[PDB]
RNA sequence: GAUUGUGGUAGGCAGCGCGCGCCUCCGGCGUGCUUCGGCAUCUGCGCGCUCCGGACGCUGGCCUGUGGGCUCCCCAUUCGA
């Protein structure tokens, strides 16, 4: 049970406020409710754990660790690359595609469906009487 | 609370597990924004203190008659429908036009009749147990009040249910061996449209 | 980055006289939410402490103290006074912040909501800085772990922001540790 | 594969009236409180601050051969921080309109 | 005569450059010193003296008010940024509300002169108010359409049917605006189809 | 983004451009004071412009119509009472 714990090296995904999307790394904790997080583009700051949601990559680092340390471990664990391929980490780049696509875009994406759903459903009555 | 602001014929809510004010103000506010509301399984509403505090408190509200004329009121319902729909009058102007009408917008049900049985249902977040209230304290559901009060339908919903929760989940087999066949005929047809899938890639989830 | 409760150290001293041409110079380290109360609480204890008033006093200098490394925990003991409803009573705290300031506010937070304390019935009579090893509550030597590990017990569900808060939900939210 | 008949293209977002700007104890109803919907908050109402809109309903006579009648507003400023907005029409809306539908145009556009 | 301005304007109603500076560029020391060390003093511009207007038929017996003077005139209306030659605007108003039409350029009235083209979408040559209508991002080129004889003159009223010569330009001016667009692939399908908002679309949201 | 144009004999007040000099015209050329950047130091006339002594302009609909207006009448609704 408990897949996930907070921990010194555990990337954590801000979930609220105006850093939301960013991840993160723990690096110490101060009390129950708030942690010490670090990460190559910020300053290493302290948030409450109710604006982290823990994710399933780890980095081996010891606590408040120097910026190149930080950015080495990470690097080495290949975190960026990690949460991008994972099905968690594709929602939010893929809703942000989505949000950014423009008219003529959205129109051929409407064409690409139309036509992929026809086809399916062809298959799909093929299979059934089959 | 302002409102959900949503456009829809009506709205279809499963009351499970949701406490009863919360869902009670926000759904008096729904109506009173002109919204139409079904709420079924109200026996499944959760009260927060434990059955004993709530069964106190509706003796107490027992209690309360016209000591010349009992008739004249207050009418002490048990069912758990009767308690939703009470409780939402009590957060309402029912004694204008304005909220008579939005009264009028409601229905409560028992258990899942006919035809919300094949109707989806949805949920509100702001009034959910599992958000509001704490693991280990005190709650009672609203159907086991109301048994203890004088509702002696309890058993026939419980079957009710059972029968509509097997049919559910025969329906609900049925649907994931065409998602199967559906699958596979995306599978099969993925060859056929190359362009297709290529401009669709950067989209899907 | 803003802080409710800020330090400053105020230097003051009463008026020259003849009999003093100069007098004993006073410092104070005092904690409030701006310069004009620090150096109202300043004269507050110059006058009930040395008997030196304001109107017969004169402010030197009042400077903020900003904590060195605010990047980095540390472990804060405060001992302050407070008044209570029956009496007058000495208290000893410790909290774990990356400011001092931080701590200070929890401090008031945690009178308050303790004690019943208001913020005007409380006196700082001294703050410092404690190793790990020198703290003396269970509260903050919990947290002295070189392997600390635990899960997120309470965890609450929300949108990223009111843009995409929904009344109705086609399904129950699913959580797990 | 629907086979609806009805408009064929919409431009414009809908509206509930929730009531008039008001106290406790006191009612203005030379301004109107509108719920727009997709607008939850008072940065989003940004967009649409200024744009028109339309209150279309049915009287019992027929006006140019139509039994429809238009009253004409458009949005002024946003109202608390969930998104209502405050909205001013040519007459003041009857009372009778709480709960009803107003078509929140995208013009006079800014893009 | 000079060539460039003097003074660059560095906002509304401020010049770059000082009065000394001033002095300095535009001569008045040079004028003085040939002159003999004095400005030349020019006449003031006489006056034309009023037409004899014949006497009047009336006399009215109440003097009518002369309206103050108004020193404001207006200015040029502006062109959105967002709307530049061969843009894609979709039309959020009128009896061709949700097209989506070629914007050729803004007439003296400052209305917007677009067109379908005809052919793909039954929108002719047309004025458009530019408060009606929404920018896009799509750009097509417009370089090989000649419109210059068009004006705000070519839609006015002489106050049915319609001259075969107004056919006639819409055709050649859509020759050259029809071959461009196939450039584009699905441009065509893009023009011939109408703008609509679905479900859960936001139009604060679409970036268009 | 929103509310609004009260007045009706004034080209005033303030600031600034073009010509009255030239050149090779995103600029340069004269006398003084400068902190060396610059300066109301020379800054006059004629013609013009503007955030300048309180809104002007264009277009459309309609005009005997199922149109427009209403302080009149009977009702309904929200708030007050
Ligand atoms: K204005």
């Amino acid at each position: 049970p408990f897949k996930r714990f907070v921990e010194i090296g555990r990337v954590a995904l801000v979930n609220y406020g105006k850093d939301y999307g960013k991840l993160v790394v723990i690096v110490d904790v101060i009390d129950q409710n708030r942690a010490l997080i670090d990460a190559p583009d910020m300053v290493r700051s302290q948030i409450n754990f109710k604006r982290l949601s823990l994710t399933d990559i780890k980095i081996d680092i010891k606590r408040i660790p120097k910026k190149k340390t930080l950015v080495a471990a990470m690097e080495a664990a290949d975190v960026k690359n990690k949460w991008e391929s994972s099905s968690w980490g594709r929602k939010l780049i893929v809703q942000k595609r989505r949000a950014s696509l423009n008219d003529f875009d959205r129109f051929k994406l409407m064409l690409a469906k139309i036509k992929r759903a026809g086809v399916v459903r062809q298959e799909l009555a093929k299979l059934k009487k089959e | 609370v302002s409102g959900s602001g949503i456009s829809a014929r009506r709205i279809v809510v499963d009351a499970r597990h949701h406490m009863l004010g919360r869902l009670s103000s926000i759904l008096a506010k729904e109506l009173l924004n002109g919204q139409k509301v079904v709420v079924v399984r109200c026996e499944e509403i959760c009260l927060s203190g434990g059955l004993v505090r709530q069964k106190m408190k509706y003796l107490r509200f027992l209690r309360k008659r016209m000591n010349t004329k009992p008739s004249h009121g207050p009418i002490h319902f048990r069912a758990p429908s009767k308690i939703l729909w009470r409780t939402i009058r009590g957060m309402i102007p029912h004694k204008t036009k304005r909220g008579a009408a939005a009264l009028a917008r409601l229905k409560v049900y028992e258990g899942v009749p006919p035809p919300y049985d094949k109707i989806k249902r949805m949920v509100i977040p702001d009034a959910l147990k599992v958000l509001r209230l704490q693991a280990g304290h005190k709650y009672c559901l609203l159907g086991k009040l109301s048994s203890e009060v004088g509702w002696n339908h309890y058993d026939t919903i419980k079957e009710l249910e059972n029968k509509r929760k097997e049919r559910a989940q025969v329906a609900y087999e049925r649907r994931k061996q065409l998602a199967k066949l559906r699958v596979k005929a995306e599978k099969a047809a993925e060859e056929k449209l190359g362009p297709q899938l290529a401009i669709i890639a950067p989209i899907k989830y | 980055v803003t802080y409710k409760f800020h330090q400053y150290q105020v230097v003051g001293r009463a008026l020259p006289t003849e009999n003093d041409e100069h007098p004993k110079i006073y410092r104070m380290k005092l904690w409030a939410t701006n310069e004009v109360r620090a150096k109202s609480k300043f004269w507050y204890y110059l006058r009930k402490l040395k008997k030196v008033k304001k109107s017969n006093g004169q402010m030197l200098a009042i400077n903020e103290i900003f904590e060195k490394n605010p990047t980095k925990i540390k472990n804060y003991g405060i001992w302050l006074r407070y008044q209570s409803r029956t009496g007058y009573h000495n208290m000893y705290k410790e909290y774990r912040d990356t400011t001092l300031n931080g701590a200070v506010e929890q401090m008031y937070t945690e009178m308050a909501s303790r004690h019943r304390v208001r913020h005007h019935c409380i006196q700082i009579i001294k703050t410092a800085t404690i190793p790990a090893k020198l703290c003396k509550r269970e509260s903050t030597k919990q947290f002295h772990d070189s392997k600390i590990k635990f899960p997120l017990v309470f965890k609450k569900v929300r949108p990223p922001s009111r843009k995409l808060k929904t009344t109705y939900k086609a399904t129950r939210p699913n959580l797990f540790m | 594969v629907k086979g609806r008949q009805g408009e064929r293209v919409r431009l414009y977002v809908r509206g509930t009236v929730l009531g008039y700007k008001r106290s406790k104890s006191n009612q203005y109803p030379s301004t109107s409180l509108i719920q727009i919907e997709g607008v939850n908050t008072k940065e989003e109402v940004d967009w649409y601050l200024g744009k028109r809109m339309a209150y279309i309903y049915k009287a019992k006579t027929k006006k140019n051969n139509s039994h429809y009648r238009c009253i004409w507003g458009k949005v002024c400023r946003p109202h608390g921080n969930s998104g209502v907005v405050r909205a001013k029409f040519k007459s003041n809306l009857p009372p009778k309109s709480m709960g009803s539908k107003v078509r929140v145009f995208m013009y006079p556009s800014n893009i | 005569a000079k060539k460039s301005p003097r003074n660059p304007e560095l906002i509304r109603g401020v010049g770059k450059l000082s009065r000394s500076k001033m002095y300095h560029k535009k001569g008045l020391w040079a004028i003085k010193k040939k002159n003999g060390g004095s400005f030349p003093v020019h006449k003031k511009a006489a006056a034309v003296a009023p037409p004899a207007v014949k006497p009047p038929k009336f006399y009215p017996a109440d003097d009518v008010a002369k309206p103050l003077v108004n020193k404001h005139k207006p200015k040029p209306t502006k062109l959105r940024a967002s709307i530049t030659p061969g843009t894609v605007l979709i039309i959020l108003a009128g009896r061709f509300k949700g097209k989506r039409v070629v914007f050729l350029k803004q007439l003296k009235s400052g209305l917007l002169l677009v067109s379908g083209p005809f052919k793909l979408n039954g929108v002719p040559l047309r004025r458009v108010n530019q408060a009606y209508v929404i920018g896009t991002s799509t750009k097509v080129d417009i370089s090989g359409v000649n419109v210059e004889k068009i004006d705000d003159k070519y839609f006015a009223k002489q106050a049915n049917v319609l001259p075969q010569g107004k056919k006639d330009d819409q055709k050649a001016v859509d020759e050259a605006l029809i071959k461009a667009v196939e450039c584009v692939p699905e441009l065509k399908a893009y023009l011939s189809a109408r703008f609509s908002l679905k479900s859960c679309m936001k139009p604060h949201e679409l970036v268009f």
